[PDB]
């Protein structure tokens, strides 16, 4: 998962 | 104001471990990633990683060239991001920068440290031998002739050089170091001058590496017949 | 992986001119995934512009961006003497991360060919075993040259090293040595040591040589 | 091989204006950068200005930089030499070659026939 914003759970 | 200070490099053996450290303040640590990039000597940027922040699960993503080696962690009470760095190769010897990924769609590195240099080798520390760049014998009768040092096989960086202690400057070019096969560092430093100062002008160049505590001043001068 | 490549590899500029950078990326990624960063040599990297139209706090108003797809573009509308460095762009829409190979602003200046000296291996050095010969280049634009190192008329590949300096501050040139390092055994059994030397300023390249053990 | 011709030479008074061109056959030269020499009576080749890819910029020589521009036609395979205020000192034979090498080192491995410029008052 590229994105570090967000929890990917 | 944004300050990021990385620290604990240094040099290390292969094969060995390594965890550098990233002091932030300025602002609310915990509210966002951090990500971790490396420059290698003369090459460009890598990215080694991230870690999310708290509220986001903290977890970390990095690329398979690190990946099972490097692991990223953060204490958010202390406002520091951590890398962890096993297995260490060669390959790892690089400038290592920690990065504020700033916050919203669109996460790019907005803040950066200065670095700190992480070298992997097995090389112990050496003085260099300082060689002369002799000018040659052919040198244009009234033009213009080169002459330097060549400093070979020290470890590790850096090494400084200087002309006549500091009073020439002018046409002095002192190269980048090469890193040879054999874990050794060499430069040479060469000055231009002209030929008609062959026979009156002294040049010395004042080589120090302070490493190996190697101080040595190398008159150059044209080879004799 | 996305890979980007920038292009030119360097760009060679005046002050006040306008430049223009290329990053080409071989997946398409959206232009909110993108960035641009600014490197002086010795300093970290700085964020310039990312995302469509977001601007790094601090940064002036010449840098812009445009570009989407895979196909993205950096405008210096006005370069000053501080914006010559190296320049990457990076994608983070995709794992892994990824940057650009880089782009060099360079100051542009006239052509001018290298001055060559070749330098034998001194006899201190003979005494360890080894035998460095130096050929340089001085002094020259643009950056790209071919040194070739000939012992007895038999070109060396894969035992020489190079090194450049960088564009020096007065006069915009660059200098490059180059280190061939043999055996002191295989040095003395050959006579004729040369380095040639080719440079788009030169019509015919430049040879410069010794023989080993005349002065 | 590769064939390269120039033309556009001719004679002109002081300040006057020329245009060579220089024409590649047998292979595109899209890929390579083209350059111009000169060579005056008595005088050894001297630099004029490249052409690298299109991109790429242009360089010029000491004695041409601001009066002479270098540019291409990948599309006619032919690239040019726009030259303006004209001194008798820059009568010569005007040449073309390709550097066959990519990367730009100057690997000049084939040459025109050359043109004539003549500059009388």
């Amino acid at each position: 998962n590229a994105n570090p914003n967000v929890d990917p759970n | 104001e944004v300050q990021l200070v990385e620290s604990g490099g240094g040099l290390v053996q292969p094969g060995r471990s390594l965890r550098l450290s990233c002091t932030a303040s300025g602002f609310t640590f915990g509210d966002y990633a951090m990500s971790w990039v490396r420059q290698a000597p003369g090459k460009g940027l890598e990215w080694v990683g991230f870690i999310r922040s708290k509220a986001n699960g903290g977890r970390t993503e990095n690329p398979a060239s690190v990946k099972g080696r490097f692991t990223i962690s953060r204490d958010d009470s202390k406002s520091i991001a951590y890398l962890q760095m096993n297995s260490l190769k060669t390959e790892d010897t690089a400038v290592y920068y920690c990065t504020r990924v700033e916050l919203g769609s669109s996460w790019s590195l907005g803040y950066w440290g200065q670095g700190t240099l992480v070298t992997v080798s097995s090389a112990s520390t050496k003085g260099p031998s300082v060689f002369p760049l002799a000018p040659s014998s052919k040198s244009t009768s009234g033009g213009t002739a080169a002459l330097g040092c060549l400093v070979k096989d020290y470890f590790p960086e850096p090494v400084t050089v200087s002309w006549n202690s500091g009073a020439l400057t002018s046409g002095v070019h002192t190269f980048p170091a090469v890193l040879q096969s054999s874990g050794l560092y060499s430069l040479s430093s060469v000055v231009t001058v002209p030929s008609s100062s062959l026979g009156t002008q002294t040049y010395i160049c004042n080589v120090n590496h302070k490493p190996s505590n190697t101080k040595v001043d190398k008159k150059v001068e044209p080879k004799s017949c | 992986e996305i890979v980007l490549t920038q292009s030119p590899g360097t760009l060679s500029l005046s002050p006040g001119e306008r430049a223009t950078l290329s990053c080409r990326a071989s997946q398409s990624v959206s232009s909110t995934y993108l960035a641009w960063y600014q490197q002086k040599p010795g300093q970290a990297p700085r964020l310039l512009i990312y995302g469509a139209s977001s601007r790094a706090t601090g940064i002036p108003d010449r840098f812009s961006g445009s570009g989407s797809g895979t196909d993205f573009t950096l405008t210096i509308s006005r370069l000053e003497p501080e914006d010559f460095a190296v320049y990457y762009c990076q994608q983070y829409g995709s794992s892994p991360w990824t940057f650009g190979q880089g782009t060099k602003v360079e100051i542009k200046r006239t052509v001018a060919a290298p001055s060559v000296f070749i330098f034998p291996p001194s006899d201190e050095q003979l005494k360890s075993g080894t035998a460095s010969v130096v050929c340089l280049l001085n002094n020259f634009y643009p950056r790209e040259a071919k040194v070739q190192w000939k012992v007895d008329n038999a070109l060396q590949s894969g035992n020489s090293q190079e090194s450049v300096t960088e564009q020096d501050s007065k006069d915009s040139t660059y200098s490059l040595s180059s280190t061939l390092t043999l055996s002191k055994a295989d040095y003395e059994k050959h006579k004729v040591y040369a380095c040639e030397v080719t440079h788009q300023g030169l019509s015919s390249p430049v040879t410069k040589s010794f023989n080993r053990g005349e002065c | 091989x590769v064939q390269l011709x120039x033309s556009g030479g001719g004679x002109v008074q002081x300040g006057x204006s020329l245009x060579l061109s220089c024409x590649a056959x047998x292979x595109x030269x899209x890929x390579x950068x083209x350059x111009w020499x000169r060579q005056x009576p008595g005088x050894x080749r001297e630099x004029v200005x490249x052409x690298x890819x299109x991109x790429x910029x242009x360089x010029x020589x000491d004695s041409x930089x601001g009066r002479f521009t270098x540019s291409x036609d990948x599309x006619x395979x032919x690239x040019x030499l726009q030259x303006x205020x004209l001194x008798x000192x820059d009568x010569a034979x005007y040449y073309c070659x390709x550097x066959x090498x990519x990367x730009x080192x100057x690997x000049x491995x084939x040459w025109g026939x050359g043109t004539x410029v003549t500059v009388s008052s």
